[PDB]
């Protein structure tokens, strides 16, 4: 699956217009034109060519549940605005010591906007 | 168009959805059967028809013990709560935030997020997530917050308002409740959006002496907090002059990022008697919300300063009438104001009069519900602090959480950060020199 | 000093890693995690792929 | 022949619109159903500036309603007049504004812009010879202020020639009704200033005023608020609409009431206004309507004109009557009330005097007026916004939706420095 | 001239059988008595005889007599020819070799030439939906044995193997992790699509969503019977987009050996939770990939859909369909493999499902889906783990080694059932570039 984009006919198929939600998967929007024959990356049982530098991630999905999440979850709203610098920091901090909730499937996304005074 | 998912955890929420579910079916007409005896579409904000003309209840009322969910599932409306919907579990949480955020809270986690996304993926509008919780209870501060966190993973910026019944002032129904008040507020600070706070002492009194019951119990005090989510929510269901969103409850009073911990007081809270003598006009029902006994929070409003305050008239309420009573109330100098806030008054004017649940409270024409978010609550955190120290010295009553899963640092955190709140009410409230 | 030791008790001690059980219908149904097939167990093993 | 596209965003603008609509369905002879049931034939001469034409003689207005929170427009459907409008231009969008102007301006309105321009190229395009757009919103909260001044910047790109008229309802000085207003009114005000070509600024104060010193109305509600606005929106767009001497459109109006780019906020006024005590005292003449006109009770806006000087006046009369009256009388209050008025610009009224009044009336006037007194409006929201941002108040969500510290100082800044141009006529 | 041939193998299949045939006879009016009670829509399961009567193109085989012996005494025993019903004198013992080697190479042949007189017949077949537990002897051996020669024979010709998996605790048999991986090592290069429904899931989906806490393996071949009876629908009652046997193969197995789709209902109420539900497509659609409602413990959500095909039976109006599988392909929780962007099938036939005097209610809409997940891969590694905790004290080695499997086999068939781990893994990876 790669969630393409009906062009023209976006505001049916986004997310939130369908009844979803939760935080959804993005859409691609601009698809990138190549020209040429694509050479092959596999064999016949699906293993992949040696040279082939291959990718790090697991080969299943880090779907984290609710006994591998970290406990004291940090929160998905963070704006930085009228509070201090000890308190951004331990904000920050708390995001930046949460990697694993960061990078999964049903993970946090979180939006770290605003500027503390200094 | 405009759903409003209601997540009730523990005695308290499943017992104040009794009430607040009642007042929303004798209100669009829902009978307890789900079947409405018509022979329109306003249910929609609480209701999802199945075709067949039954009307099923938006909530996920979830309780780690049965019983009282039990008692919902064999009784006056055991037709209309979708069974699914209805999620007990078998152990409870013996007043232990701790075996509610950490061990028997984090199984009842799985489902009620199933079901909440259910009740989510049939609504073509949400506006909220409604929790009603006790600030006092393994499940009111145990499954709320695991809740409230796991919400915000999923559900990242959505509305998540917290209708909570905060510790008394004195009374207090648990030795341990200073503790599980602490630690969830900590938890919460940073996840929920506007939690509004109901003090059960205060509702006690204004009970004896503004509706005549000599001898209260949870359930005179549950529907007068029902009539309290209706004006809430009332705008979203019935016309009115100035509608009012529950996004813009967040925004026109949570003032800066921690505090978002808002008061609730309603008027018009007279007693059949005492009304054949009243013109409950729509001064006489501002004057009240800001009269420092009506306070449904046992935190005179004189001790401390205003920071924001939406009322809610719902009723037979001139427009003009509303303008004329904000202002007086801000000549008034008893009522204060910060001066970070020159117009703190906001106003929401609806045309439903209250509806009357076949039971108590007079028949009114007109109604206000009152939200401020007083400095004054400074003093309900300082007395939750005394608590949380004099027994935290002593490490007591810690063996408990600590056999659970919550370290014994965890405690220190919490109370750490409920201090920097009580510095922060300082600062809001200090008014510039310059 | 029994203060002292029952403060000391409760400071230095590390709480569980609690067992995981999930419940799976309304009544509270409990049902263990790791012997479930719901949980990623055997796909960590050492002859996984080899013989 | 010249058209109008109308505007209505947020819930007091869609509100203001649906009694607009329902008063000039009644002076144009529009039934509900969208018919013509009428006795005139000066009706349907000049109805193609505000109704499109349908099949078998339906009559449709010409209207995009936009809100982000498809409520308003429920109750308004719900309405009388409610089966007149295109279910294709109600366009709304599932979502709350929550009154952001980070929120309508820079996320979700963002996301409902291009549908709700898509309709405006539909209506604008068929057209003969567009002149330009009236949008009805209000500064104080979201929606009709950010999601409106997003169209505003947008439709003023893609049409630069047109005359935008925006009926403003501005923060109150007394009470309030959202807490953000000063921080909607400064962002909404400075996109405001260079963009639209004529800005009427409604308080809702004076409209209690003139609802119970003026009218001595006993229950007013929002309906009689937005009529009184409805009836000065009429009366503005009357030379096109129906024949008279001296015809004066909106540009012609934009002509003679703005000496300078930037002042173009106006105070609208309309006084055929008596009480029910006092309708069989009344002693109809054109100097009563000029008296009834020019005193600082029946001005819509909460800004008393005595305490400074009119730059520039209008009024747009309605109704079969003398020009000598009419002349001398907006000569003699010049002539008398010398210090109010700026002596560089000499006989610095406006008169346009149409034929057909009313229904119901003999004689009309609308009253425009840009003054100085406006300072005090915008001086106002400038202590407000200033007790509110030193402290960084309320900032949270604007800017957790996007924005930044230096949006705020340059709307102040431009605020302050449209309070400068209004004040240096004061001193000449 | 849209035929196919159900060959039910062992007393998992026989009884499986019962329910699907009532449920087909119900579907087609056929009566108990093989006489349709005064159109040709039976023609895809039931050949009629010229005496009017519609016997069923079926050959039910067990290496035993009583589960047979009791479908030729029972209310169904004027409707199966008395001679499709082909019984042993000795069963196999839970002996994958006492069912490929033994007590099984002498029922071989009758079995082909009645599958051969029911295939001539037959203008056009569609394949051969056989039915078999991967557990005991016949339902591993016997299996085999058909399914090696039934290629030989019908080679091009479809062969879908709805069969029983190992569940992930509860398990009847000592001896099931060998025969498992045996059958699965054999039928690996000679099966086709072959859908797994482990008991466990469906007894806890009985529980969750029905309602009967102690169920029987009755109410399981019902549930079973109606997952079949949505893979054809098509060849029998009409639809808007029809989808052939040799379709369901096609458009879901990705590589030759990943050839084990998973499966899954939608309404799956009591008829009395079905009156506080609206069971609209949407709802039917995210149930059939809720993991609570799946027929094989075990959570996609860890794992990575490679081929879903999606089955929607009743009146499933098109826009509502694409609007579902629209709102999955945005859900975060349901991820897929990077080598399959589109990975959805359709199938909107019209016949709303019918009811078999059981449990489940009388619903307008229902869906069935096949997807092909890489999270089966917990079932294999625990499947093979077993295996290693016997194979390795050659225990219960002495049984099969006495009745043919030499020793060698159970080795090889270890390292194949290896490289089914390394595929699932390799095959869901992915490249920088
Ligand atoms: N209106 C109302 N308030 C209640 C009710 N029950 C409890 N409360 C308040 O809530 C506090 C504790 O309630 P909860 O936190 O919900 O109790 P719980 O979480 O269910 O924990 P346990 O029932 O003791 O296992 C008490 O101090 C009461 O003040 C109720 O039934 N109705
Ligand atoms: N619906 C249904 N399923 C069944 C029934 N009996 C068994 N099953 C399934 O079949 C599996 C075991 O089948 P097998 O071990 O292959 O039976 P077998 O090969 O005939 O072995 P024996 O009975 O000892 O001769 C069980 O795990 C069940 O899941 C039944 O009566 N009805
Ligand atoms: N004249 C008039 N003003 C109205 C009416 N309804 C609301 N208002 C004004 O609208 C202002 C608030 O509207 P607003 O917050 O912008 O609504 P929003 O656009 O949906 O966010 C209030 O100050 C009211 O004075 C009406 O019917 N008539």
């Amino acid at each position: 699956a790669t969630n393409y984009s009906a062009n023209q006919y976006e505001k049916a198929f986004s997310p939130r217009y369908l009844q979803n939600w939760s935080l959804a998967k993005p859409t691609k929007q601009r698809i990138s034109s190549h020209e040429g024959y694509t050479q092959i990356i596999a064999n016949d049982r699906g293993h992949l060519l040696p040279s082939v530098p291959r990718s790090k991630a697991s080969p299943w999905g880090s779907f984290m549940g609710t006994w591998d999440m970290p406990l004291k979850v940090p929160p998905a709203r963070v704006t930085l605005t009228s509070r201090t610098a000890a308190g951004a920091a331990s904000l920050t901090k708390w995001i930046q010591k949460n990697p694993n909730l960061l990078k999964a499937s049903n993970g946090l996304r979180p939006e770290i906007l605003g500027k503390p005074h200094d | 168009q405009r759903e409003c998912i209601s997540v009730h955890v523990g005695q308290a929420g499943v017992q104040i959805g009794n009430a607040c579910w009642e007042l929303y079916c004798l209100e669009h007409g829902i009978q307890p059967d789900g079947q409405m005896p018509s022979d329109d579409d306003s249910f929609n904000t609480f209701f999802s028809e199945t075709g067949a003309g039954k009307h099923v209840p938006r909530a996920v009322f979830v309780d780690l013990e049965p019983t009282v969910i039990d008692e919902v599932r064999t009784g006056t409306y055991r037709q209309l709560f979708h069974p699914e919907q209805l999620i007990t579990g078998k152990e409870d949480a013996a007043n232990n935030y701790a075996r509610g955020h950490y061990t028997i809270g984090k199984e009842l986690i799985d489902l009620v997020l199933d079901r909440i996304r259910k009740l989510a993926d049939q609504c073509t509008g949400l506006q909220g997530f409604l929790i009603f919780h006790s600030f006092g209870g393994g499940t009111g501060s145990g499954f709320t917050s695991l809740l409230m966190e796991r919400l915000s993973v999923d559900y990242g910026k959505k509305s998540k308002l917290e209708f909570s019944i905060y510790p008394a002032p004195q009374v207090s129904t648990a030795v341990v409740e200073p503790y599980n008040s602490i630690l969830t507020t900590h938890t919460t600070l940073e996840h929920s959006d506007c939690a509004f706070m109901v003090d059960n002492e205060a509702i006690y009194d204004i009970c004896r002496r503004n509706l005549d019951i000599e001898r209260p119990t949870y359930t005179n005090l549950n529907r007068l907090i029902s009539q309290i989510v209706s004006s809430i929510t009332a705008s979203l269901r019935f016309d009115g002059a100035l509608n009012v969103d529950l996004t813009e409850f967040q925004t026109n009073l949570v003032p800066y990022p921690r505090i978002h911990f808002p008061l609730a007081t309603y008027a018009p809270v007279i007693s059949a008697e005492k009304a054949y003598h009243e013109q409950l006009s729509v001064a006489e029902i501002t004057n009240a919300c800001f009269e420092p006994a009506n306070q449904m929070v046992k935190c005179d409003p004189r001790h401390g300063k205003y920071m924001a305050c939406c009322l809610l008239y719902r009723g037979d309420v001139v427009p003009k009438d509303v303008n004329a009573a904000i202002a007086a109330i801000k000549t008034k100098r008893s009522i204060q104001f910060v001066d970070w806030c020159p117009t703190g008054f906001k106003v929401g004017i609806n045309y439903q009069p209250p509806t009357v649940v076949p039971g108590d409270l007079a028949k009114v024409q007109r109604a206000v519900c009152m939200l401020s978010n007083t400095t004054a609550i400074a003093e309900a955190w300082a007395r939750l602090d005394h608590k949380f120290d004099l027994m935290y010295a002593k490490r007591a009553f810690v063996h408990w959480y600590v056999g659970e899963g919550m370290e014994e640092g965890e405690f220190s955190e919490a109370r750490e950060d409920m201090a920097a709140l009580e510095k922060d009410y300082e600062e809001v409230g200090m008014d510039s020199v310059e | 000093n029994f203060i002292n030791t029952n403060a000391a008790n409760v400071i230095m001690g590390v709480a569980k890693k609690p067992k995981p059980v999930y419940v799976d219908k309304r009544t509270g149904d409990k049902h263990d995690l790791e012997t479930s097939g719901l949980v990623p167990k055997y796909i960590n093993k050492k002859d996984y792929g080899v013989t | 022949m010249r058209e109008i596209v109308h505007l209505q965003a947020g819930q007091c603008g869609n509100q203001i619109g649906a009694k607009f609509w329902e008063v000039i369905s009644d002076e144009h002879g529009i039934d509900p159903t969208g018919t013509y049931h009428g006795d005139s034939d000066l009706q349907l001469e000049r109805i193609n500036v505000y109704y499109n034409e349908a099949t078998g003689g339906k009559y449709v207005p010409r209207a995009v309603l936009v809100d982000l929170e498809p409520g308003t427009m429920d109750s308004v459907r719900s309405g009388p007049f409610g089966q007149i409008f295109r279910p294709d231009n109600f366009v709304f969008g599932q979502s709350g504004a929550g009154n952001n102007w980070a929120k309508g301006h820079y996320t979700e309105g963002a996301e409902l812009v291009d549908s709700v321009l898509d309709v405006v190229r539909k209506e604008a395009e068929s057209c003969d010879c567009l002149q330009g757009f009236q949008l009805t919103h209000s500064l104080g909260g979201g929606t009709g202020s950010g999601m409106g001044t997003l169209l505003i910047s947008k439709i003023r790109e893609e049409y630069p020639d047109r005359i935008m008229n925006t009926f403003s309802v501005v923060p109150s000085p007394k009470v309030s009704d959202t807490v953000v207003e000063p921080y909607n009114a400064t962002l909404s005000v400075h996109q405001l200033v260079e963009n639209t070509d004529e800005t009427y600024c409604i308080d809702n104060e004076a409209l209690y005023d003139i609802c119970f010193r003026t009218l001595k109305l006993t229950t007013p509600t929002y309906g009689d608020l937005n009529h009184l606005v409805s009836a000065t929106m009429s009366g503005v767009t009357t030379c096109l609409r129906f024949p008279g001497q001296l015809n004066a459109d909106l540009r012609k109006l934009a002509v003679n009431m703005v000496p300078f780019p930037r002042l173009h906020f106006f105070m609208p006024g309309f006084a055929p206004l008596t009480s029910r005590g006092s309708q069989q005292y009344r002693a109809l003449t054109v100097p009563e309507l000029t008296q009834q006109m020019f005193d600082a009770k029946n001005m819509m806006a909460a800004c008393d004109p005595r305490h400074g000087r009119y730059l520039t006046v209008a009024a747009v009369f309605r109704g079969r009557m003398s020009m000598k009256e009419v002349d001398e009388q907006m000569l003699n209050v010049q002539n008398k009330n010398s210090s109010y008025f700026v002596e560089w610009i000499p006989n610095n009224v406006k008169t346009a005097v149409c034929d057909i009044p009313p229904r119901g009336l003999k004689m009309s006037a609308t009253f425009i007026g840009n003054s100085t007194a406006i300072q005090e409006l915008f001086k106002r929201i400038s202590e407000q916004f200033t007790a509110m941002f030193r402290r960084k108040a309320f900032l949270h969500w604007y800017t957790g939706e996007g924005m930044d510290e230096m949006e705020f100082t340059e709307a102040e800044s431009n605020m302050n420095d449209l309070g400068n141009p209004v004040v240096t006529r004061g001193a000449c």
